[PDB]
């Protein structure tokens, strides 16, 4: 779980 | 299977909620094997992860972890080196218009819901939110929108499960090759630009900014985007679903017992659509009681943070009226959100339009995307009224 756009 | 957490488990992805507050309760920070990573479920431990970047860095390069291609970039350096990036976006975004583009908006969303009022039933998602939140991002970065075919859906897909790779390592090539598509199509921007919005002014304002005109300007520059475009979607598609749930919610803003600015962030804090913000421990540190020790990574679930009772009293109930709200929806420190202006305008001229349709309700059943950090629906089957 990375928040990466 | 991990015994308390399994966040792609179909009936977690239904409703994690129970889930975060059970482990909360029980192991407020809380080793996951599978994540290979801490997890954070309180508000104040969440904080501060997310104002410490010489403690907790999202440039996991910090702890030996090469990153990969179209992913160096804004997101996923620290200050001193994200300063730069940091900086020029700031000022790129300050330098807008956002009447302008809240007026523009407004005529837009009651356009777009005269339309849907006309058909039987629409889905909410595919029909409005993505429709307004592209146009809204496009707009306001000054570009023209891509085409949103079947192929623009399938990148977008990929692209959103990548961020679960952790716990679906197959999911990793797609993303990156989604984000590289992205890039072909911010290169395609950077190199025409239009006369007006935030990526004209990046060009013009790169000169003596101290920010190279690179794949890492081009990585922030899709991430700006692509954020733009998905969260609002996915806040909307939450929002209006948690306000047809909760019974009384809605007749409470059509009667104005309550105004759209506690409303919109009371909805925020209770179905924001981030779910965890990771990062990389840089130096042994104690939390909660657990030693996390330098190398490790450590998960903000700031979804679940937003709904701990050590924060907010009663914390899983819809109080529209909320006072005070300090939800972490947006974040804190060297990465908050570049577009939380933007988010709020979108949520205030959606909402002020569906409040002109009074008799809004369900048409079937919400159907709920498979990802985990970010949370949203694919489907909201509505009938307008
Ligand atoms: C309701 C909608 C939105 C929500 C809930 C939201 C939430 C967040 C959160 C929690 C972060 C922190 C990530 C981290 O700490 O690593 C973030 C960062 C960011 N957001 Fe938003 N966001 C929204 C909409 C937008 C929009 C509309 C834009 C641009 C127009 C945008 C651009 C960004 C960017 C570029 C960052 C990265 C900042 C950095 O790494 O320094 N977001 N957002």
């Amino acid at each position: 779980m990375r928040y990466l756009h | 299977t991990d015994p308390l957490f399994s966040p792609l488990d179909p009936a977690v992805l239904a409703d994690p909620y129970p889930v975060y507050r059970r482990l909360r309760e029980t192991h407020p920070v809380y080793w996951h094997a599978g994540l290979d990573s801490w997890l954070m479920t309180r508000h104040a431990d969440c904080t501060a992860i997310l104002r410490d970047p010489g403690r907790f860095s999202t440039d996991f390069r910090k702890i030996d972890i090469p990153t990969p291609p179209t992913l160096l970039s804004l997101q996923t350096l620290d200050p001193p080196d994200q300063t730069p990036l940091r900086h020029l976006a700031l000022d790129a975004v300050r330098a807008q218009d956002l009447d302008a583009l809240r007026k523009e908006l407004t005529l837009f969303a009651d356009q777009l819901l005269d339309e849907l009022a006309d058909r039987e039933s629409f889905d909410f998602i595919h029909d409005y939110a993505d429709v307004f939140t592209l146009r809204a991002i496009t707009r306001f970065i000054g570009v023209e929108p891509p085409e949103t075919d079947e192929a623009f859906a399938r990148f977008n897909d990929d692209l959103d499960h990548s961020m679960d790779a952790q716990l679906d390592p197959d999911a990793e090539e797609p993303g990156l090759r989604a984000r590289a598509h992205f890039n072909d199509l911010v290169r395609s921007w950077l190199g025409d630009p239009g006369p007006h919005g935030v990526l004209p002014d990046v060009v013009r304002l790169l000169p003596g900014s101290g920010v190279e005109a690179d794949d890492v300007l081009v990585n922030s520059v899709r991430a700006f985007f692509h954020a733009g475009f998905e969260v609002p979607s996915r806040f909307l598609g939450n929002a209006l679903a948690a306000l047809l749930a909760t019974p009384g919610a809605w007749e409470q803003l059509v009667r104005g017992d309550v105004g759209l600015d506690t409303a919109v962030e009371e909805l925020i804090r209770y179905v924001g659509p981030v779910q965890a913000l990771a990062r990389a421990c840089l130096q042994d540190t104690e939390l909660g009681g657990m030693a996390v020790k330098e190398g490790q990574v450590v998960t903000a679930l700031i979804g679940a943070a937003n709904r701990d009772p050590d924060q907010f009293p009663d914390p899983e109930t819809l109080r529209l009226d909320r006072k005070p709200n300090n939800h972490l929806g947006f974040g804190r420190g060297a990465h908050s959100c570049l577009g939380l202006n933007v988010a709020r305008i979108e949520a205030h001229v959606t909402l002020g339009a569906l409040l002109r349709h009074p008799g809004v309700r369900s048409a079937g059943e919400p159907v709920v995307r498979p990802n985990g950090t970010l949370r949203g629906l694919s489907r909201l089957p509505l009938t307008l009224g």
